[PDB]
């Protein structure tokens, strides 16, 4: 529904360019899925820590 | 040698191209990260020292 | 006629022409962004 | 949305299976029953159990050990049932102090611990004999007995062999919930960060590997239950598509695979290794190496 | 023996750890060799002997003695030949190795890919007493003790259509486990549906693996009350192949 | 090379991304798009660990250690020589693990089997992300994650555990320990039982599953079954990892004192707290 | 050269276009994350 | 006259010619970048 | 000796070429990293000392 | 002749000639690099 | 003895050659590492002392 | 006169001849390296 | 005895040869490491003392 | 006894020989190590004392 073949025979240049753009946009969305998941994980954990008591951010360093 | 083209009679070009692309991108990223790990050759830190904004 | 994709030669040429036009447009946009950044904060 | 085969969708039950005779005395078997709650994930039948001599000895002496610890706890509670519940996890039956060495100690000062330990040892030996003989009378290959022997090895190193080598029963762990955890922590502290014991690391690697391998094998078998993959023995003698698909999954994943029979060899050796290496690691502590961090520094895997 | 070294800093702990390394190397060799009793020697894409066979040699043959007098030598030519499919409707997609093989006809009907079946022995699996392990519940005295009884329920396929009704269940007698559901199609034929690839709802049995058209071509059992291992493999392969096809 | 039965299973289809672009094998390894990404991430992580060894100045494999940025750095992206290399390696490891799971999903789809293996692997991935991402961010800094070293991360484990006294007293920790011990015990029993059925006493024919059920019913009065034992082993391992993750999640975020002191609410319940005698007076 | 179009006779363009989109997005993300490391170019 | 890939001799020659053109372009760009860096920040 | 070509009668070129490529890449990377880990032969360090970059 | 890989004698000879040419080029480049390093920073 | 060629009547050449290559590489690496861990025979350290690099 | 591998006596002789030539070359190179090391830094 | 050859009627020659080679290599490595662990028989240390290295 | 040969009618010769070889090697190594741990019977220490090596 997102990755579709192109009808090269009986196909205009403008449609070909739009199709290449759509394929690359779908690829960009697929590549954005892990970036968005990681950003959400990090920021949500940080926000939850911000909502934690004050002692959560004062633990001794394990090194 | 002028007969190196025969490598394509041995190895499938598609898999060779995939491996070459992965290898070259990996190598470029590795060299850039090595240069960034060295403060003398970290061009961002060099620009920071040269222009002096932080 | 060596083809691993089911594409004819002329179709490949036209597709490559369109792809290269788009690539040049993308390069131009990237160049504009880099010039803006260089004016704002040079890294050399 | 598909059926994951973690629980049965429907249960069926007839007369309970009373077991194959082979060379087993059927007079020693009890009656059997059903428990429908256990039939969702496994078998609902609480089948017959063999009584025999080894089972009777093991039950009697294990109950004696359990009741010895219990009456010691009641003595520590001063007959008070409310103190018994309030401090149940804090009660401890400690070994004799280091002054008495390996000799019989007074009851209040470790004799009760020695009595309980002897009862426990008798029970464990009887249960090992039971495992071996139940394997033998059905014509099976004694693998369970050898697997149990590794755990027995670790258990006897903790309580018998290392105390003998150290010259006192005091170094053995006590009988208690919180007290034996304290004993474990104090052992690590006294022998210089047991993390740096190489056999301790091997035992931890084997434990992690046992968890990993059982996860892999269970997931693989449940994945091929579409083709009757859990019938492992028949797949061993008459290979089906389930075995082939499992082998091909793991070969395409990591480049090498197992067979329906050899995966269980992997499993048994991985599980045996944790106790096999742990016994050696415990036996080396105090008798050969008394500070594992300094030993690691000498042998090049700790910073100087 | 604290601080007692045989030479240099080599003490009892060092001897133990090096002995363990040697023993672990031997154990890994033994475990790898024990797992090479099936699927070897390796072949190429044309079915010919592969020039590379790996560093681990194939172990010496071992024999399994069956209750009916049959002997199975698992690493043998006979074992490989008995389980080898023939006349596979497959075609290479490339001259190079490592490329997929293309099904020439109907992959589900031809039994290739995820619909592949193994030619198991054409006899039913038996228990220790010699009785057939899997029998229909009408031939036993078992009863439904929990869950939902699917007998009499309609069968809905993956295309949201009714293809028949459940008439009986097939049960592993030694394990007391339901393994197959018998369905009478609207055409009157009876098929076997694996329990592991269907869902039992409150009012229906849903089979999403295959559509209505594919229910008529499910492989059949020769005898109405006996299912063999080969028939089990074929039915399971056909039903599981519907997810891809 | 191929196994003697492998040819009929190497068919096209089952990929998630790219169609037939990467639908091929290299030796025994199926590649796919996620295999390409896995090889990239794994090679980059390995080479960056080697480079961090070069910066550290040691080539002993047991002394190499890459440390996260200091606690004072917060959640900022650190300099490569000041903990940023650890962050890059962590990103590479996460990418490699996720790509491995998705490649396993593709292999499952090609072979027509279930996804129990990738789900179980995702459980371990969740545990790893708990130790390196969730807990350090809930504590406000990347500096609370463990380092990448064979024994230095053991030092990290020791220090983190002793931050809260004796870590044995964490209840979720006790549950995880019990589950791991049970998993090892069950694996030993299952391997031994299957091998003893497959390798009977010399001169005897191969044993049936009825023999296994009879053996375990004779020994202890109950048999779970082959399907049951596989389900039980998988669930035991998954629960062990999940409860270990929970034990680490609750420590340092909502609990900061000694767990041995946590265990004293039962003792200090007022209706028997002052009753003289016993251990706690 | 002018014969680069034959790359489309080797790899099927649509899948290649999807992969290129993935690669370009991830490369941009990586470059932004690298820029965040130095305060001088930290735009946040 | 062995051919593991199934390509003929002339097909291999044409593929190698295009591949060498691509490699030449890549190496030329790399040489220019190296010269620019050597002028900007010598490492020898 | 001039009969070493018979090695290709024993080993398939494709597998040998792949193994050789992996071996050479790993060996070159290892030697470069060994030189970089030694400040006496770290060329970036030598250049920094020579040109006064820090 | 004995051939596990299926190649003939002459195919092996031709492949070995090409392989030896490649190895010779690689060794020549390595020798030049080692000479340059020895001149710039001797390790003996 | 002139009859040692008969070893090839007992052992398959492919596995023997693979094992020999791996063994020789590991042995050479072991000897080189033993020399490198000894400062008296570490050629990099000796070169540094001889030329005053550090 | 056994053959586990399936080779003939003459095939084994040819294989051994090639193997001994390779081993001789390897040993000669090792001897030259050892002589050079002994000259540079003797260990006896 | 003169009829030790009959050992080859009991054990497969290939497995015996492989086990013997592994055993001999491990034994030689162990003896060499024992001598290297003893300073009086560490030939590298003796050479260092005699030729004045370090 | 002149009838000890019948032991080979009870136990497989291959297993017995393999176990005996492993047992004898382990016993010999253990005894040698025990002697090496005792300085009064460590022959390397005795040689060092006699010849004045260290
Ligand atoms: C789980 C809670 C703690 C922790 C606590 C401990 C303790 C306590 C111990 C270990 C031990 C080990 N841990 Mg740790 N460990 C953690 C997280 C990790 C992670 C990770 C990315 O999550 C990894 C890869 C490791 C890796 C390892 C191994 C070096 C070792 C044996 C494990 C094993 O066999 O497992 C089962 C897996 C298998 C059997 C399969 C094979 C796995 C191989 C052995 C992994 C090798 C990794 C290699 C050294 C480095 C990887 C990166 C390279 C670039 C490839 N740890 C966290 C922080 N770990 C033990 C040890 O000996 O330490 C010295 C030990 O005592
Ligand atoms: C601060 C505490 C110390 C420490 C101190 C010790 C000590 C001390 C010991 C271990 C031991 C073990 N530790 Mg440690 N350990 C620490 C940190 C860790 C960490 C971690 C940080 O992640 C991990 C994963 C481990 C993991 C492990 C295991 C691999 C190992 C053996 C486990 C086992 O099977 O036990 C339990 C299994 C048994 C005791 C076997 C029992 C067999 C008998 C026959 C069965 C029971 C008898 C009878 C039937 C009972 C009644 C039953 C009735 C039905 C009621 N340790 C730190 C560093 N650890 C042991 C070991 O081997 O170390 C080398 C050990 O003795
Ligand atoms: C490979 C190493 C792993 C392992 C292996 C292993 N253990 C094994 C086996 C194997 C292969 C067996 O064959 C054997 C077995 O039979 O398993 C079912 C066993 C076994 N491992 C056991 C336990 C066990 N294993 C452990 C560990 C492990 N065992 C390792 C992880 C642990 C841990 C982690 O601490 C424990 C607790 C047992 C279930 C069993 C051995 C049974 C036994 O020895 O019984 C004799 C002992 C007793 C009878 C003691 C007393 C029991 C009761 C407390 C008696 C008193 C109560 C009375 C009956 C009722 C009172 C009612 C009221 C009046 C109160
Ligand atoms: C139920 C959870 C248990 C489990 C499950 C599990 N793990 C699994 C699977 C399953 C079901 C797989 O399918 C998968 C697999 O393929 O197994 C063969 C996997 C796997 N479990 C593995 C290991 C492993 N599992 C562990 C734990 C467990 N896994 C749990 C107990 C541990 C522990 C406790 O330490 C380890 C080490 C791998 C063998 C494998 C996944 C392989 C993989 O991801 O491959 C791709 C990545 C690489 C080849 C290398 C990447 C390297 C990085 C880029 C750089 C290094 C980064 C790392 C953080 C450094 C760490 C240093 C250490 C000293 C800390
Ligand atoms: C009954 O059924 C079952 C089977 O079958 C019968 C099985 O086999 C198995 C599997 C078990 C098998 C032996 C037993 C033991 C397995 C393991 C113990 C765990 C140890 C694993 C250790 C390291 C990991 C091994 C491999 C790891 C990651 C993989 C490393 C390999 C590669 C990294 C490279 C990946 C290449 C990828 C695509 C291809 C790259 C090529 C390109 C272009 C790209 C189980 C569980 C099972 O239950
Ligand atoms: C340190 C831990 C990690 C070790 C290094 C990585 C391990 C994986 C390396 C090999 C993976 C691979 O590439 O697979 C292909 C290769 C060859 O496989 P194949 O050709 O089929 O071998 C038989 C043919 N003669 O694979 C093979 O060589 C087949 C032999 C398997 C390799 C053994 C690796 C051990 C895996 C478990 C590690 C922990 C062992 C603990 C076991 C305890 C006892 C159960
Ligand atoms: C790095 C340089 C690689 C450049 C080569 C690019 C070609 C793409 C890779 C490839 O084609 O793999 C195929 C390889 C050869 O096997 P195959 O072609 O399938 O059939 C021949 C058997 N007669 O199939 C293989 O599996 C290669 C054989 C591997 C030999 C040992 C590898 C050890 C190191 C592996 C990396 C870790
Ligand atoms: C750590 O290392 C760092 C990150 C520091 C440095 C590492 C760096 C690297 C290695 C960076 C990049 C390597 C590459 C290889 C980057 C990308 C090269 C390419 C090949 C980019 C391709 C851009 C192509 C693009 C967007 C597609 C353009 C096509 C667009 C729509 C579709 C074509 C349709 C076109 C209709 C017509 C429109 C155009 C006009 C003029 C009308
Ligand atoms: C700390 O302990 C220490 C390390 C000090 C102890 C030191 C230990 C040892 C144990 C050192 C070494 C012992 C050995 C055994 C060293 C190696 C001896 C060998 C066996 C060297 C082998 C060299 C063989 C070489 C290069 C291969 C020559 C073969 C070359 C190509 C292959 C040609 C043969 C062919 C091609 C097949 C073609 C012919 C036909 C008919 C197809
Ligand atoms: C710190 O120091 C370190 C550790 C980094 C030192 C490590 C160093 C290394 C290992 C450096 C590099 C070793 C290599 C091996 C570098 C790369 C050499 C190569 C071989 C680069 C190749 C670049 C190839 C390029 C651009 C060509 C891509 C080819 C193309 C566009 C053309 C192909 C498209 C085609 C041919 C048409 C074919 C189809 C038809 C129908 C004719
Ligand atoms: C710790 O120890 C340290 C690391 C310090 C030192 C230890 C060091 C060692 C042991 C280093 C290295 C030992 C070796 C043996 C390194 C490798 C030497 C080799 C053998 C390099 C081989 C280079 C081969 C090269 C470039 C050739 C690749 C071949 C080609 C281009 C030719 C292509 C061939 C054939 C195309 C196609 C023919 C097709 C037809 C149809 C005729
Ligand atoms: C109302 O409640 C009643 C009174 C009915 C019963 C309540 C009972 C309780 C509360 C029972 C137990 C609570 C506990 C806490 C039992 C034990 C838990 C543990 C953790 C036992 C751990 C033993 C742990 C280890 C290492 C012991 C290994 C023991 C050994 C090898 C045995 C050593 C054997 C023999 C030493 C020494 C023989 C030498 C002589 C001189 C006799
Ligand atoms: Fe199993």
């Amino acid at each position: 529904m997102f990755d579709k073949p192109f009808d090269y025979e009986n196909g205009s240049k403008f449609e070909m360019g739009i199709w290449i753009g759509r394929q690359m946009a779908y690829g960009a969305f697929l590549g954005s899925i892990p970036f968005l998941l990681g950003l959400g994980l990090v920021l949500g954990s940080y926000g939850l820590g911000l909502m934690l008591p004050e002692r959560a951010h004062q633990a001794p360093s394990p090194y | 040698m002028s007969k190196f083209y025969k490598i394509w009679l041995v190895f499938d070009p598609r898999r060779v191209f995939v491996a070459q692309g992965v290898f070259l991108f990996l190598l470029a990223v590795l060299i850039h990260l090595i240069l960034l790990s060295t403060p003398a050759f970290n061009w961002l830190t060099v620009a920071t020292a040269k222009h002096g904004y932080v | 006629d060596l083809s691993f994709t089911g594409l004819t030669d002329e179709q490949a040429q036209e597709l490559h022409a369109v792809y290269m036009s788009g690539l040049s447009a993308f390069i131009a946009v990237a160049v504009l962004a880099h010039l803006a950044v260089m004016i704002w904060r040079p890294w050399f | 949305a598909e059926y994951q085969n973690f629980f049965n969708q429907v249960q069926v039950a007839g007369a309970p299976e009373m077991g194959l005779k082979e060379d087993v005395d059927t007079f020693e078997r009890t009656p059997a029953g059903m428990f429908n709650i256990l039939g969702w994930m496994g078998n609902a039948q609480i089948g017959p159990i063999y009584l025999g001599i080894a089972g009777t000895v093991s039950l009697a002496f294990g109950a004696a050990w359990f009741f010895t610890i219990g009456v010691w706890y009641w003595y520590q509670a001063g007959f008070d049932p409310f103190i018994f519940m309030r401090d149940l996890f804090f009660f401890s039956l400690e070994p004799p102090p280091a002054e008495y060495g390996l000799a019989i100690a007074p009851l209040k000062q470790g004799g009760v611990w020695q009595i309980a330990s002897l009862f426990m040892a008798i029970s464990v030996i009887a249960w090992w004999v039971r495992v071996y003989t139940r394997a033998d009378q059905l014509g099976m290959g004694k693998h369970m007995a050898w697997a149990f022997l590794s755990a027995i090895w670790l258990w006897s190193v903790l309580g018998f062999w290392r105390p003998i080598l150290m010259g006192s029963w005091s170094v053995a762990p006590p009988y208690g919930i919180f007290s034996h955890l304290d004993w474990t922590n104090q052992f690590s502290l006294d022998h210089g960060n047991l993390f740096y014991n190489p056999f301790h690391g091997l035992s931890i690697a084997a434990l992690y590997g046992s968890a990993l391998l059982f996860a892999m094998h269970g997931a693989t078998i449940l994945a091929v239950t579409r083709f009757g993959g859990e019938r492992e023995l028949e797949q061993i003698v008459d290979r089906g598509t389930a075995s082939e698909r499992a082998a091909l999954f793991w070969r395409w994943t990591m480049g090498f695979n197992a067979t329906m029979e050899g995966i269980h060899r992997w499993a048994i050796w991985m599980a045996v290794m944790v106790t096999l290496t742990g016994g050696i690691g415990i036996l080396l502590s105090g008798t050969v190496v008394d500070n594992w961090y300094v030993w690691a520094q000498v042998h090049g895997y700790a910073p100087v | 023996m604290v601080g007692v070294n045989f030479f240099g800093d080599f003490d009892l702990a060092s001897l133990a750890i090096w002995s363990f390394w040697a023993f672990l190397a031997y154990l890994i060799y033994y475990l790898q060799t024990e797992n090479m009793r099936e699927g070897y020697p390796l072949e190429n894409d044309d079915g010919k002997l592969s020039p590379n066979q790996g560093p681990f040699p194939v172990p010496s043959p071992k024999t399994f003695d069956l209750a009916d007098g049959r002997k199975i030598v698992v690493p043998s030519v006979e074992n490989e030949e008995a389980h080898r499919r023939t006349d596979l409707a497959l075609e290479r997609t490339s001259v190079n190795e490592g490329y997929p093989f293309r099904p020439t006809g109907n992959p589900m009907l031809d039994g290739v890919g995820p619909a592949s079946w193994v030619p198991r022995r054409d006899e039913p699996e038996v228990d220790a007493h010699g009785h057939n392990k899997i029998q229909p519940m009408r031939k036993t005295e078992m009863k439904v003790s929990a869950g939902r009884d699917p007998r009499g329920m309609p069968v809905q396929a993956g295309d949201t259509e009714v293809v028949g009704k459940i008439v009986d269940m097939w049960v592993d007698i030694p394990e007391q486990l339901v393994r197959y559901l018998e369905v009478e199609l609207n055409s009157g034929k009876k098929k076997l549906l694996p329990m592991t690839m269907l869902k039992i709802w409150s009012d229906r049995v849903r089979v999403n693996a295959i559509t209505s058209d594919l229910f008529d071509t499910i492989p059949d059992i020769k005898s109405p009350d006996v299912v063999t291992k080969l028939e089990e493999d074929k039915i399971s392969a056909y039903v599981a192949g519907g997810y891809m096809y | 090379a191929l196994l003697s039965f492998e040819r009929k299973y190497r068919v096209p289809g089952g990929t998630l991304i790219g169609g037939s672009l990467f639908d091929f094998w290299v030796g025994p390894f199926y590649v796919g798009f996620f295999g390409v990404t896995t090889i990239f991430f794994a090679t980059l992580g390995f080479l960056l660990i080697l480079w961090g060894a070069a910066m550290q100045g040691t080539w002993n494999p047991q002394l190499i250690s890459i440390f996260p940025p200091p606690v004072e750095n917060g959640l900022n992206v650190a300099a490569l020589d000041k903990g940023g290399l650890w962050q890059v390696i962590t990103v590479c490891a996460t990418g490699a693990f996720c790509s491995w799971a998705l490649r396993e999903v593709e292999i499952c789809r090609k072979l027509g089997i279930g996804f129990h293996i990738p789900v179980a692997f995702s459980m371990a991935i969740f545990a790893y992300l708990t130790l390196v991402v969730i807990r350090p961010m809930m504590m406000g800094s990347w500096g609370y994650a463990f380092p990448y070293g064979i024994w230095t991360h053991l030092d990290w484990v020791s220090n983190t555990g002793y931050t809260y006294g004796n870590f044995h007293y964490n209840p979720f920790h006790m549950l995880g320990i019990s589950l791991f011990f049970t998993t090892a015990w069950a694996l030993a029993m299952h391997g031994a039982l299957v091998l003893s059925a497959a390798n009977p006493v010399k001169g005897k024919t191969m044993r049936t599953p009825d023999h296994e059920d009879t053996y375990f019913r004779d020994l202890m009065g109950y048999s779970v079954g082959t399907l049951g034992i596989h389900r039980l082993g998988l669930l035991l391992a998954l629960n062990a990892v999940f409860w270990s993750a929970c034990c680490m999640l609750v420590s340092g975020t909502i609990y900061f004192d000694l767990w041995s002191d946590w265990w004293y609410w039962w003792v200090n319940m007022p209706f028997w707290a002052d009753m003289a005698g016993g251990i706690n007076g």
